[PDB]
Parts: structure tokens; C-alpha cells; sequence
């Protein structure tokens, strides 16, 4: 269904270790009052030496929504990739966020984020408008044909 | 940081602190005991919340 993608870049003036640990310890903070809980579903060191983690968040808004967060930390390359998406209300809207953190020229951690918003109601509106147009078409065709018969009658 | 099940929150903190040490110092699986405690609590809570409503609804009979 309807898909939209936006991209942004932010540079943290800190080491990759500090930024990564902070990502894993983000809540609670005064700038994110909507997060209600975080839970670590899985965490291991993969065959390539990269830390794979899957965490589970819950959030409020204007009413509560579950969110999955997948993350890979390559310590050899000092890189990190994060992805997040809601698990419920997926038929209404799906918000996916993909961010890459990399580390020395500026001695900073660059985070390139890209969010994909995909709403599925674009077809749910079309289906109801389709039934509506079918009904209106039947009614109008019947009325027009009956008027034509009436005027043949004269 | 809370947990979706409050009874697990303290075990979650006990895993999170150990994993923070492990990550900050060693990695940049020694916390397996607190990990077992936390994952057991979380598995029990997931079982409860996600499964039991169906069973308690299906338990509706002359006992
Ligand atoms: C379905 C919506 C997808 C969930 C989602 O990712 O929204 C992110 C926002 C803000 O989350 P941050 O990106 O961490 O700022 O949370 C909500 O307010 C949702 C409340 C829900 C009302």
C-alpha cells in the first residue's frame, strides 16, 4: 500500500562504545516519556562475531503499541545497525526505522536514519468507495432507463 | 527501565547491569545466570498474557 520514505543524518560527538551502550540504555529519559517498558527477547554473538539483539518495547500515544527492535553490533568494524517497527496496528500504519552508526576523521559516530511509513488503509478506503459507486451506479442507471421509458411513453 | 511484566523488572535490571559491564569492558556470555532468571520470568509472563486468556475462556464449563 502507500509508502513514504524520509532520511536524516545526525553526528554524535562520542565514541562508538558510548553511543551503542546509550542506545541499549535509552530509557527512561525526559525526551521520551511515551516509552513504558523495554524487554530483551534475544541476544547472542553470531557466527561472524557480531552481537545480534532483539528487544521489545511498548509505547503510549494519542492508545498503546508494541514495537520490535532488531540490532546488530559489529565490534570489529565499530559499526551498528538498528531497525524498529510496530507489531500491532500494522493494518492501519507501519512505521519502520533503520539507522546505521559508524565511527575517526571527525572522531565522531555518524548515525544515518531512514524511516519508511506505509499506510494500508489506502485500499480499505477504495473498497468502500467501490461498493458505494456500484450502488450509486445501479440506482442512477435504473432511474435514467426508467425516465427514458417514461418519455418513450409520451 | 520497566518491563511489560512488573514482577520481572528487578531481574531485568539485574541482567541489564551485568550486560552493560560485559559489553562496555569485555565485548568492546558471562551474564548467563541473571539472563536465565530474566528470560524465565519473561517467558512465564508471555505465556500468561498471550496464552492464558484463551484457556480461561475455553475453561468455561461445568467444572
Ligand atoms: C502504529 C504506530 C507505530 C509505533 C511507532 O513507532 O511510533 C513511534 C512514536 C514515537 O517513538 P520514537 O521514534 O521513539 O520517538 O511512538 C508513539 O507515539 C506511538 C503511539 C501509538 C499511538
Amino acid at each position: 500500500p502507500m509508502v513514504l520514505l524520509h532520511k536524516s543524518t545526525h553526528i554524535f560527538p562520542t565514541d562508538f562504545a558510548s553511543v551503542s551502550r546509550a542506545f541499549f540504555n535509552r530509557y527512561p529519559n525526559p525526551y521520551s516519556p511515551h516509552v513504558l517498558s523495554i524487554d530483551t527477547i534475544s541476544r547472542n554473538v553470531d557466527q561472524e562475531g557480531n552481537l545480534r539483539t532483539t528487544r521489545l518495547l511498548k509505547k503510549s500515544g494519542k492508545t498503546e503499541t508494541w514495537i520490535i527492535e532488531v540490532s546488530v553490533v559489529n565490534p570489529a568494524n565499530s559499526t551498528m545497525k538498528t531497525y524498529t517497527r510496530n507489531l500491532d496496528h500494522t493494518g492501519i500504519m507501519k512505521v519502520e526505522e533503520y539507522t546505521t552508526y559508524q565511527f575517526s576523521a571527525t572522531s565522531s559516530t555518524i548515525a544515518d536514519s531512514r524511516v519508511k511509513f506505509s499506510s494500508g488503509f489506502n485500499m480499505g478506503i477504495k473498497s468502500k468507495v467501490e461498493d458505494w459507486s456500484r450502488t450509486k451506479f445501479d440506482e442512477n442507471v435504473k432511474k435514467s432507463r426508467m425516465g427514458m421509458a417514461f418519455v418513450i411513453q409520451k | 527501565s520497566a518491563s511489560f511484566a512488573p514482577e520481572c523488572t528487578d531481574l531485568k535490571t539485574k541482567y541489564d547491569s551485568c550486560f552493560n559491564e560485559w559489553y562496555s569492558e569485555k565485548f568492546l556470555n558471562e551474564c548467563s545466570k541473571q539472563w536465565y532468571a530474566y528470560t524465565t520470568c519473561v517467558n512465564a509472563a508471555l505465556v500468561k498474557q498471550g496464552i492464558k486468556p484463551a484457556l480461561d475462556e475455553a475453561r468455561e464449563e461445568a467444572p
